[PDB]
């Protein structure tokens, strides 16, 4: 009756370097090689020298290769069974989904390029006081000679909290903004000369900085072939899909085909080191989980345990959990916990810190019936 | 299967190498003396004026 499933929004795409260079099928290998221009040395003599001979210098451009190395779908296969008698309408019920799923398949593609790429170091942001953090991520771009243009700072849910939670923008003395736009609103628009753009594609707690030369995607559409009985060219965030549908005999089932082929680069630079694009990662203290001490269903009952740390972030995939006493209860390394005997058992989980350290651990009870 | 033949395409999308921007030299003093080579060992003497104390 409107009631929709939460779904992620697209943030990502709009956001890096799209299809600089096309023609890809022109090129062995489906790489085309982008050349660098040139850059020499001088030299220095002395004047009145009796050695008279000069140091030739050299110009050598170099070149790094862009390539077309996926083919990102989404397959449907529903049976004539179920086309003319349970869809109502396909273009809303079927193409749409499916639209949405290759657009998030395609910012999850993005995502992982931007949080793959070989960051030699992670500037920590402490959360009582973020700026600073910020403001060495503009400077180590800076000592780079990155222009100082078309930088994109994109920032997890995390991070904007903390951002918002800062006494630094909170507080109307400390920032000069008489309205409170971190009080009033959650929102901290600039920062730092950046302008923040808030996601949940990227990790929580983590926030990146890239000029546009840093990540280069490029998207071709398969052409529909001739021997298709349907065909169309469904945009998805800017970038064309193709849409095939082919009415299969093998068993009576029509299926579909929504897709494009994609190309991920990291532009490094000559020497290969990475210098383009930085990441900062939110400061963590402590952990606590969720629920607190509870208990469960039946004996053999199973609960999947919640780890978040003092900023908020879901820390449960990066913890490590022990069981005092597992046998009346055990607890998976996932943080599912199941019981094997009726009392009480204590659950120790340990989070290495994103700085080093001892490791923070909360403990919690769990009373199994 | 089918074999092709193609080229080697070579681009320049816009990708440069990173390089310093140049502030210093005009900062410092630049050519408060040219006759350099009229003088001995290309060099020209400055004279500072002389105080005294009462």
């Amino acid at each position: 009756i409107g009631v929709k499933q939460l779904q992620r929004e697209i943030v990502l795409p709009g956001l890096v370097w799209t299809n600089p260079l096309t023609d890809f099928g022109g090129s062995k290998n489906d790489t085309i090689t982008v050349r660098v221009p040139a850059i020499t040395t001088a030299n220095r003599r002395d004047l009145r020298d009796p050695d008279r001979t000069v140091i030739a210098s050299e110009l050598v451009e170099h070149s790094f290769g862009v390539t077309l190395d996926k083919h990102v779908y989404a397959a449907l296969k529903f049976t004539d069974e179920q086309r003319t008698l349970d869809i109502r309408d396909y273009t809303k019920q079927v193409l749409m989904p499916q639209v949405s799923a290759v657009a998030y398949e395609l910012e999850d593609y993005i995502a992982e390029l931007i949080e793959g790429a070989p960051y030699e170091e992670t500037i920590l942001i402490d959360p009582a006081d973020t700026v600073p953090a910020f403001i060495t991520a503009d400077q180590r771009m800076g000592e780079a000679n990155v222009p100082t243009d078309s930088r994109r700072l994109v920032v997890g849910s995390a991070v904007a909290a903390a951002l918002a939670k800062d006494k630094q923008f909170r507080h109307a003395d400390w920032s000069g903004d008489q309205a409170n736009a971190a009080l009033r609103e959650a929102h901290v628009g600039r920062l730092a000369g950046m302008n923040v753009i808030r996601s949940n594609a990227i990790a929580p707690d983590k926030a990146y900085l890239w000029h546009r030369t840093a990540f280069i995607l490029a998207y071709r559409t398969p052409v529909v072939p001739e021997g298709a009985k349907a065909g169309a060219s469904f945009s998805a965030n800017g970038v064309a899909l193709r849409w095939l549908a082919d009415y299969d005999y093998s068993q009576l089932g029509d299926r579909t085909l929504l897709d494009v082929f994609t190309g991920r680069k990291v532009v490094t630079e000559v020497d290969g080191s990475f210098v383009r694009a930085v990441e900062l990662q939110l400061q963590a203290s402590s952990i606590t989980i969720v629920g607190g001490a509870f208990a469960l269903a039946t004996t053999t009952g199973t609960k999947q345990l919640k780890v978040r740390d003092d900023n908020g972030t879901d820390v449960t995939a990066r913890c490590t959990f022990a069981s005092s006493a597992g046998t009346k209860a055990t607890v998976s390394a996932a943080g599912l916990v199941t019981g094997v005997a009726a009392g009480t058992a204590d659950i120790t989980a340990s989070y290495v810190p994103p700085q080093g350290g001892t490791a923070k651990t909360a403990t919690v009870t769990v009373t199994v019936p | 299967a089918h074999i092709f033949v193609k080229p080697e395409l070579v681009a320049e999308i816009g990708v440069k190498q990173l390089q310093r921007e140049i502030v210093l030299p005009g900062l410092v003093w630049t050519n408060p003396l040219t006759d350099f080579g009229g003088s001995k060992n290309d060099t020209i003497t400055v004279r500072v004026p002389a105080i005294t104390t009462a």
